[PDB]
């Protein structure tokens, strides 16, 4: 699908001599996925500030980094005044929330409803975080989105945010079925998926013990994909966080029930994908 | 918030970058307040306004094809926009962010002294959340100027933008709107529905003194 038409921006690679860690404003965080993988990554983070709105989100942020996050609430408290005395940033990262961006929903609301125009205000802080002409410091933004959208909305956010929208897929480098959009302008954007082997690519690896997995990997019949003890059970959290990426044990932070826990998850980025999309920033950026 | 004044014997063609507009406002407004407007831009998803933009004003027009067009290389290419509006014809917030995206990009860089004017309208059938939130989004407070001080029929809109001569001192105008036009039921819905006479002159008004 060729509709649009834009070279991707290449930024020169810096020096060690001139390095500097980073400053990241992650917009609609959630589970913390993208401090995670940068802590992952070993890079030095200078600031990361998210803007969540959800306390069990704020929470799992809260324990899982100790105080590290700098929290905001709703990002239409954000201004273009709080965007320039927190410093430039080095890195922009969202997923929109996708409960009318869906075409699984029969009734769905569209782009301009206020789950899906949300995204318009990460483009506004896209807008103000992006440095003015004439600053050659190396500025990088992603977003994140569902494959299952309709054409012009996913050509209207391509138009606005200028940039060819690559789709990864959770199966070829994790046990998940769930194709996403990335849109960015990230070195190696399209690069195809390099499978680290400390990564879960089957699903039995990503259970505990005495459970057998029916399917080969799970999806994001009036049956169970999981047998144990001959009895057809329910897909675990633990095992869900070590489907999507994240380490053992991750989103319990509070006393949150099953549903939350599943809700929180199912929102969340793809560990793995995004250590794949995050990896080259680091010949760009501080290590650790 | 305030301007400096440039003075006025300096006589520049003015770049207009017309949104969603349809039949051509602002390119006729303009030639009709005195002053000589360099080039228009124009375009629609629909056909019958641009034929009749087609048909009106002689093709001294650059015309797009569509809205979902216009990058930021036809931003750039088609010279710095010193006047930006958007003329009111789901699609409310597709046309207002379609607008505001294209004025994030014909907004003058921090270091260029341009004056920069733009201008958005839009009707009494707003959400709360889309006005809280479209006020956040533009960093302003619009203005109502109503019809019922000045006109029989009933027309209010709430007006954005960086057009002085809005807070205190404008009340109602008397000549233009009784010259306008005569109220017939195919004139309510052809001149009476639209909004390219009542307000806009006054709003192009302060516009005139700088160039
Ligand atoms: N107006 C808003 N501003 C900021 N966050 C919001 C928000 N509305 C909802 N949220 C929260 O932000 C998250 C966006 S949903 C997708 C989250 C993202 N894909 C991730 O990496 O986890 C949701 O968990 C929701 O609870």
């Amino acid at each position: 699908h060729d509709q649009e038409f834009d070279p991707p921006k290449v930024y020169p690679p810096v020096p060690a001599e001139k390095r500097k860690p980073i400053r990241v404003l992650s917009l609609f965080d959630g589970i913390a996925t993208g401090l995670l993988v940068l802590k992952d990554l070993g890079i030095q983070v200078d600031r990361y500030i998210a803007s969540e709105v959800c306390e069990d989100s704020i929470t799992v942020g809260m324990v899982r980094h100790q105080g590290k996050i700098m929290y905001v609430g709703d990002v239409r408290s954000v201004t273009q005044k709080h965007i320039q005395e927190w410093g430039p940033f080095d890195l922009v990262i969202g997923g929109s929330p996708c409960n009318d961006l869906s075409i699984v929903n029969p009734a769905r609301k569209g782009l301009y409803e206020g789950t899906g125009r949300l995204f318009f205000e990460f483009y506004r802080l896209l807008h103000d975080a992006r440095p003015k002409e004439g600053d050659d410091r190396p500025f990088f933004w992603l977003f994140e989105n569902v494959v299952a959208m309709g054409v012009s909305d996913k050509r209207d956010i391509s138009r606005f945010l200028e940039s060819n929208p690559v789709m990864i897929d959770a199966k070829e480098v994790s046990a998940a079925h769930r194709a996403r959009y990335f849109w960015g302008n990230l070195p190696g954007m399209n690069r195809p998926l390099a499978s680290t082997v400390n990564d879960k690519l089957e699903l039995q690896e990503c259970l505990e013990h005495g459970r057998i997995a029916k399917f080969s990997k799970v999806r994001t019949d009036q049956h169970f994909p999981v047998f144990m003890n001959e009895k057809e059970d329910i897909l675990w959290c633990t095992e869900m966080e070590r489907v999507f990426g994240f380490p053992v044990h991750y989103t319990d932070v509070s006393n949150m029930s099953r549903l939350a826990r599943q809700r929180l998850l199912g929102r969340s980025w793809s560990v793995p994908v995004i250590r794949h999309l995050f990896a080259p920033l680091k010949e760009y950026f501080a290590c650790v | 918030k305030l301007y400096p004044a440039i003075p006025a014997a300096r006589r520049r063609p003015i770049r207009v970058l017309s949104l969603f507009d349809g039949i051509a406002t602002g390119y006729l407004v303009l030639k009709e307040l005195g002053i000589k407007v360099g080039k228009y831009v124009a375009s629609e998803v629909c056909e019958e306004s641009i034929a009749v933009g087609t048909v009106k004003h002689e093709g001294n027009i650059k015309y797009v094809n569509d809205v979902r067009n216009i990058t930021k290389k036809n931003i750039e290419e088609w010279g710095p926009f010193d006047l930006v509006i958007g003329g009111s014809p789901e699609g409310t917030g597709r046309l207002f962010f379609e607008f505001y995206h294209l004025l994030n990009y014909s907004r003058p860089k921090e270091g260029d002294d341009r004056p920069f004017f733009w201008m958005f309208e839009n009707v009494v059938a707003m959400k709360v959340g889309d006005k809280r939130d479209i006020s956040r989004f533009l960093e302003c407070n619009p203005v109502m100027i109503d019809a019922i001080k000045v006109s029989a029929a009933h027309r209010a809109r709430y007006f954005w933008g960086n057009l002085p001569g809005m807070n205190r001192i404008f009340g109602f105008p008397v000549h233009y709107t009784d010259v306008s036009n005569m109220g017939r039921g195919a004139r309510q819905k052809l001149l009476g529905r639209s909004w390219s006479v009542p307000v806009i002159r006054h709003l192009f008004a302060p516009l005139k003194d700088y160039f």
